[PDB]
């Protein structure tokens, strides 16, 4: 059968499937686009966050004021009005950072001496990395022993005294403090990553080159996350006074790109960092996507008329190569972020190259701009700044303005009109055609780089709306008291600025996200007004209505099963019906207990809200249900010292007898005790560490807690509607060793879930690990941007 | 993807019918004529029968033995394949796999159990054996259902455990054996969930 | 008819150096169109079967490389350049000239290569234990007799039930048990065990 | 004008006088003659190569890592030839102190 | 023409050729060896 | 069982924008096994044809990735995305349901899009030279006209003649034409241009 | 790689025979089917002949108008295809292609041009009257065979000159055309190899 009809069809189908899979793999290996998750920046002026950068760009403002008077510069003989005297600069102004002199060595594991030895560049890079990691939404403490690449772009320069002469207290740390490799080695060591760490020095085009490398390791597959950035800062006026010898610096210090009055390029300083991930991986895990990088190209200009002389053919070739790698055409680009350094000779060459590379096949004019007009030349910090500007403009749907462009140059020809200089803001709305942009960077060494950036896919739309009645806790942590106070003040301020936010979104973002730190605060407000009230109360200093407490290197909790003493319970049908964990575990144990003890689950767990024969089995049942829900809520137990019925409860929890079997044995105990009236576990009646198997039929306060504390467990948690013997334990807390805290579960008739919210808030208040995804799970809460960590900086300088 | 996810099974007395369903998904079911294969416990895989595609006629073929009691359905609307039982015997106890091709056996399913017998839920009997004269052990006597676990002094001993797969006797009741070795007291425990007659027994000359 | 395909039975392997399995035939499987109608299948321990090579020499998508088929229309071969620890199980040759294929055949077996070792024997008498009423049972047992393959007979035979473990994992030695049953006529007077690793047959009674 | 890359491992070192008080004959060439960025650029400038010419610093492994880069550029197809290498020279007795 | 093995055979052969070419390209793009042509050194001890 | 290629046989195209050619049929080209018997061929000017797409949509090895195809029961469409200037040529769509095949068919040719650029006229009669042996060419020399359509006639009412045209004028790309006439020697005692871009034919005596 | 270089040529008067050879290398010749197609100048391609493989043997299917005058053979020692034909006719002028595959025309080969009909080399005196008073065309009436070139004032003037293809007059005598296009000193004389005429003139009114 199947003669020549079915036999070959199956093989043909299999071969076609294999060919399709192989070609798909080829395409993925060659041209997989990458996605930008988050960005971080530090620019001259008051700019410290990308929002301020976009606000400055939209309002059209420059950030050039003068020179710094903090870094011990002479400032005086720096310009004898004769240009050619030794030690005479030419720039009477510029754009410089005002925060480089300050640092916070306490937050990191850094000693004041070696902190004084640390270069400002890596000093800024550490903060940039931490801020971008928090902005992405990934807890910075989760990235441990994982493949994550770091790529940095710097220029060595100099900071302090020479190594030969040494210092008085800081001698051994001089070498590591000033070295380009340590700039990324320190980041890798602090964050505990394991991917490649690379520092690249390729002049003003360094930063872009870095991201190019970050776009390759991700594509090949040697790393699953990349952090690429650049930095430039000046602790010495040497660069200006040496560049003035070439007479290439404009006096005032501005960039008049494509203007009739070009005089120089000026200098500045800054820092930028981006986080990159494969698009499929990022979308699989739900990480945010801001823009997509598709193709990059790096080239050299070859032999020219000197090292500083630029080339046009190389730029054209690199642009065409980037376009070919991206697999697009010259007509798919709407705007370009040209270099626009503002020099006399560079501008015509770059303009001609861009013309010949883009505008020959163009129906619509191409917009051109340069960020160096607003901020000046930032050396290696540039390149990434252009990328940030382009992505911000594309997201906001507006093209910003370029300054000092009202007087177009006279050495270039614009007869074709294919390139229109950006002098006024231009709307950039969404449409059928996706938006794309290109960024160029050229270095004085002779290396050129080009990149193409595209908008994120418009698939986020389609979110639904769901409501609920469960209130969720709010938590916030920091490493110092003032840090906690400032964080609370900033959160209250931001919540004041932006109204309409649901409590669920803020609760979820302040959930998994910010890391776990010594100083913690937690609460649970009904609405936002009382939330602001308690937040301002925390900001003032007196913590009332919330929970606080330091906890250094504490990660364990202890479950203790108290005996009788929580009587009258306060029947909670809401616990049984609202919580499904009860409605499963307690239901199972109850129907296990039903056949033996004639009493049903209907009669008194129906409750008349308005006898050891009955209570003890039901207290055991509700105890095991509560223990199950607690352990499912992320908090695991430890050795249990449960007394009386607590012995059977601990037997059930630690694995001595099964739920049905433990229920049956407690029913037998109740039936034999209703006549006379009228996993590591810690033994109670003997006081020893025992295995969970010896507990049998034959088996049926001070020294115990001393030994448990001496072991290393310093907290006690009892599952009871009313905490009993708490003071007895509490009095012991100061009596020996470290202090002891006991957390209640319920209150006097307060069976509402809000009581459990307070219990959880008190649990997190003192060194207890809680699985927040488990307690949130399904609520529809989505990520929401929040302010980053506020620091406490101090002056750290070392004069030469 | 191209998952299959079979369904059905259980235990049936001799002389009874059953339905087995194969749920094609993740691909076009139009022309992907499938087949059913059977694997007996302890032997190799032996082909049962394939159903052609509707493009070539939708006919089917069977290979002796089960020819008169086995039928195949080809519900195209839900992309479901059906195997229909008829008057099963004791020797047909095997794991059934639902394949994808007719000549080239592509992606396979996950398999069922389907056992045919006639017995009641009889518990175990416990059978500690005589000492080496050190090879102490506890064989378990007749018990009908499959899941039965054994251990020594509630799992405190781990080394030397040599529990062996059960076999089948004439009565249809199985036997489970396990031994340990240690120079010189221990109590063997068994669990029988369908019978819930967990017991303990120690052996000492 | 059929070509009665066959393979060189069991073949222990070791991690590292390569391995190969041949596959013979009686009638040439080279079709007139210029293709060979052969394929290979792999069954893992306690898992569904799998497809590796089809149409003489062609690797299906998803195969973790390292597998290469070759050979003319009579002397096919499947070779693995690198031998790991997870690619252990049963391997089957398969043809396609005859459409009514009834069985997959015996198939070759692979396992971890290990130095030859000798077993031990512990004859257990049918004591007055839970046997009690009319019945009988006797087990003499075996342990650590790598490589697998042995026989047990009783004299002074015909019915017995055997069981074998699965490699014991880390030590890589089999352990086997055999049982013989009787009703009442026992106590009228021993299993003997032969393994190629050990010497002239031994035995023990009572 | 041929595609050929250059990859050099380096560690920055101090050679001449400080930048703010340059000499009398060497004033405008101090920045160019000390930075590592041109350490490969000159190699591209003299021979007129047109390919990625980068400089990488990764401490004592900086040369070997450079090799790891070049092979990649060869396998992707970016360049047809590559020149990888490393060099260290100490002109002052400061490193050992 | 003859039965039906007059069009399926050529298509199968073409598919096999394309699959082999694609897999060869993947292998070359992943693990192509790199041949070293020449080396130069300058080392202590008079080595040049 | 007749297959025809719709869409304009000229089909002007420019670099950068995508192009699509759809080939129509008369019956369903879906075989019982589940495959479409459609193939695509490209003939560049001055070289042998090459295979582009086979079995509906399957790009052969060596073809640039920008080519693609879509199929159905009776409707098929070849599509490009980033056409270059080196893709100018003739395109053929083939069925394979009926093995006995014939001439490939008219096919579809492509060229670079341009403007209209109505032609010019250079009519004048012969007097002497090699024309003295007896013949007269009425070639008006339609010069530099992009649309291909141009018919001619004569009054000084028609008959046999010959046509001669060149390639797409290299850089100019304006399809110069010199449709000429051959006349006998002794029978003594002009063109009628009907180009799309014109409005009235012109004709000069003799 | 795959090589399909042809070997042969043709310029004969009607009545005799001719032989064409196709050479294959780089792949096995014992499985594929070779085919022969032809392309006449000015029109499209058409199928000529096709031969099966050894698995079926021979069984040629010469299309039409060639039965009894065309033959196809194959050789396996050197793997060479042959398209020997007899009794040529006027309508046989074309360029022939040898291709691999029966239905799917895979990688082709370079073409061999053949010609028919009887003619002799004659005077290549071309045409006067350049666009003076691009006038009528630099025609080459009464010339043979096809290979001929054109020139303009010793190859100094190049702009506006376009060379036009053949005309294929009623008989074997041929011609092509050329122009100048200078309407606001020029007369064209060409070089003919078989007739050995190398002339370039300048007179023009």
């Amino acid at each position: 059968a199947s003669t020549d009809s079915e036999k070959v069809a199956e093989y043909l189908r299999r071969a076609t499937l294999d060919l399709r899979a192989a070609r798909q793999r080829i395409r993925e290996l060659e041209g997989e686009p990458v996605a930008v998750v988050a960005m971080a920046c530090r620019l001259p002026g008051g700019v410290s966050t990308p929002e301020e950068f976009w606000e400055l760009l939209s309002e059209g403002r420059d950030a050039v004021a003068g020179l710094p008077t903090d870094r011990g510069w002479d400032l005086d003989s720096l310009f004898h009005p004769d240009p050619t005297r030794s030690g005479t600069a030419h720039q009477r102004g510029g754009g410089f950072l005002t925060e480089a002199t300050a640092f916070d060595p306490a937050f990191f594991g850094m000693s004041p001496r070696e902190a004084l030895a640390v270069d400002p560049q890596q000093r800024l890079m550490l903060e940039l990395s931490w801020e971008v990691l928090e902005r992405a939404g990934i807890p910075p403490t989760s990235l441990q022993a994982s493949p994550t690449g770091v790529f940095v772009g710097l220029i060595p320069q100099e900071y302090g005294p020479r190594l030969a002469e040494g210092g008085e207290g800081v001698e051994g740390y001089l070498m590591t403090g000033t070295t380009t490799s340590v700039a990324s080695g320190r980041i890798a060591y602090t964050l505990g990553l394991e991917g490649p760490a690379i520092s690249v020095d390729t002049a003003c085009s360094s930063s872009l080159v870095a991201v190019h490398l970050a776009c390759q390791s991700l594509r090949r597959g040697e790393s699953s996350l990349a952090m690429a950035g650049g930095v430039t800062v000046m602790p010495t006026p040497g660069m200006l006074v040496d560049f003035s010898r070439m007479n290439s610096l404009a006096p005032d210090g501005r960039c008049k790109a494509f203007s009739a009055g070009a005089n120089g390029f000026g200098m500045a300083e800054g820092a930028g960092m981006l986080l990159l991930e494969r698009l499929s991986d990022a979308r699989r895990n739900g990480h945010p996507v801001l823009a997509v990088l598709r193709g990059t190209a790096v080239n050299s200009d070859g032999a020219s008329n000197g090292l500083s002389a630029p080339n046009g053919r190389a730029q054209v070739r690199v642009i065409q190569q980037a376009l070919a790698e991206s697999g697009l055409g010259p007509a798919d680009i709407d705007a370009v972020e040209a270099h626009g350094t503002g020099t006399r000779l560079g501008d015509p060459i770059e303009a001609r190259a861009l013309f010949e590379a883009y505008g020959r096949d163009r129906e619509q004019p191409l917009h051109l701009g340069s960020v160096k007009s607003n901020l000046g030349h930032t050396q290696a910090a540039a390149g990434v700044a252009g990328v940030i500007k382009m992505v911000l403009a594309m997201r906001a749907g507006t093209l910003p303005r370029t300054l000092h462009a009202s007087e177009r140059s006279k050495e270039i020809d614009w007869s074709s009109g294919a390139i229109s200089l950006l002098d006024e803001p231009e709307p950039w709305p969404a449409g059928a055609r996706p938006r794309r942009a290109g960024v160029s960077s050229f270095g004085i060494s002779g290396t050129n780089a080009h990149a193409i950036i595209e908008e994120a896919p418009q698939v986020v739309e389609g979110e639904r709306v769901e409501a609920g009645d469960v209130v969720a806790p709010w938590v916030l942590s920091a490493s110092s008291a003032e840090g906690l106070r400032a964080q609370a003040a900033r959160l209250a301020a931001h919540l004041r600025e932006h109204p309409g936010q649901d409590p669920r979104d803020i609760a979820y973002s302040l959930a998994t996200g910010r890391a776990a730190l010594p100083h913690r605060a937690a609460f649970a407000p009904v609405d936002e007004s009382a939330a602001l009230r308690v937040l301002d109360g925390l900001a003032t200093g007196n913590a009332d209505g919330a929970a606080v407490g330091t906890s250094r290197a504490q990660q364990r909790a202890v479950f203790v099963f108290p005996g009788q003493g929580w009587q009258w319970a306060g029947m909670a049908v809401d616990l049984l019906d609202t919580s499904p964990v009860f409605a499963a575990a307690l239901r199972e144990c109850a129907d296990a207990l039903e056949p033996h003890l004639d009493f049903e689950v209907i009669p008194f767990l129906r409750a008349e809200a308005a006898r050891v024969d009955v209570v003890q089995p039901v207290m055991f049942a509700v105890m095991v249900s509560l223990a199950s829900m607690w352990r499912a809520h992320g908090v695991e137990p430890a050795a249990v010292i449960g007394h009386s019925q607590g012995e059977i409860a601990a037997a059930c929890v630690a694995g001595a007898l099964s739920l049905d079997d433990a229920a049956r044995v407690v029913a037998l105990r109740s039936r034999v005790i209703a006549t006379m009236p009228g996993v590591p576990f810690f033994s109670t009646v003997t006081g020893r560490w025992t295995q969970p198997d010896e507990l049998d039929a034959g088996y049926w306060f001070a020294d115990a807690v001393r030994a448990l504390a001496e072991q290393g467990y310093r907290t006690f948690l009892e599952v009871s509607a009313h905490p009993i013997l708490t003071a007895a334990i509490e009095e012991i807390g100061d009596g020996s060793g470290a202090d002891l805290s006991a957390i209640h579960s319920l209150r006097r008739g307060d069976g509402s879930l809000a009581d459990f919210g307070e219990a959880l808030s008190r649990a997190f208040a003192a060194g207890v690990a809680v699985d927040w995804e488990s307690v949130h799970l399904g609520t529809g809460a989505r990520r929401v941007p929040l302010p980053t960590y506020p620091f406490q900086r101090e002056r750290v300088w070392l004069e030469p | 993807e191209v998952q299959l996810v079979q369904s059905g099974g259980g235990l049936v007395q001799p002389g009874r019918s059953l339905r087995l369903s194969c749920t094609a998904s993740g691909f076009t079911f139009g022309d992907y004529a499938m087949s059913w294969v059977r694997q007996a416990p302890g032997k190799g895989l032996e082909w049962v029968g394939f159903i052609r595609s509707k493009a070539y006629g939708g006919t089917t073929e069977y290979a002796a033995s089960v020819k008169g009691r086995f039928t195949i359905s080809r519900d195209d609307s839900k992309s479901i394949a059906y195997l229909q039982m008829n008057s099963l015997k004791t020797e047909d106890t095997a794991v059934y796999y639902c394949t994808r091709g007719g000549t080239l056996f592509d992606y396979w399913g996950q398999g069922t159990l389907v056992t045919v017998s006639s017995a009641s839920t009889k518990g175990p009997s416990v059978f500690p054996l005589a000492p080496s004269s050190a090879a102490l052990g506890c064989l378990v006597k007749d018990y009908f259902p499959e899941p039965v676990t054994v251990s020594w002094n509630s799992g405190a001993l781990t080394s030397g455990v040599h529990t062996f797969p059960a076999v089948l006797q004439s009565s249809g009741l199985y036997s489970l054996s396990s031994v340990v070795t240690v120079p010189s007291t221990y109590i063997c425990n068994v669990n029988h969930k369908p019978s819930n007659t967990k017991v303990d027994k120690k052996v000492e000359p | 008819d059929v070509v009665m395909t066959q393979s060189p039975l069991s073949l222990p392997v070791t991690p590292g150096e390569p391995a190969s399995i041949s596959c013979r035939s009686s009638q040439s499987l080279l079709h007139s169109n210029g293709y060979n109608y052969l394929d290979w299948y792999l069954q893992k321990p306690g898992q569904s079967p799998q497809l590796l090579i089809y149409l003489g020499s062609n690797r299906a998508s998803g195969v973790p490389d390292r597998f290469s088929g070759s050979g003319s229309g009579t002397d096919f071969t499947l070779k693995i350049s690198r031998v790991e620890a997870e690619d252990v199980g049963v391997y089957y040759c398969m043809q396609s000239l005859q459409t009514p294929r009834l069985t997959f055949g015996p198939g070759t077996k692979v396992d971890i290569k290990r130095t030859v070792a000798a077993p031990s024997v512990f004859i257990f008498p049918p004591s007055d234990e839970q046997l009690k009423s009319g019945t009988a049972s006797v087990v003499c047992l075996l342990n650590n007799f790598y490589p697998r393959g042995a026989k047990v007979q009783w004299k002074v035979s015909g019915n017995s039930q055997e069981s074998v473990t699965e490699q014991d994992s880390k030590d890589s030695t089999y352990s086997l048990s055999s049982t013989l049953t009787l009703s009442k006529a026992d106590y009228e007077k021993a299993c003997e065990v032969t393994h190629q690793g050990l010497s002239s047959p031994v035995t023990k009674s009572f």
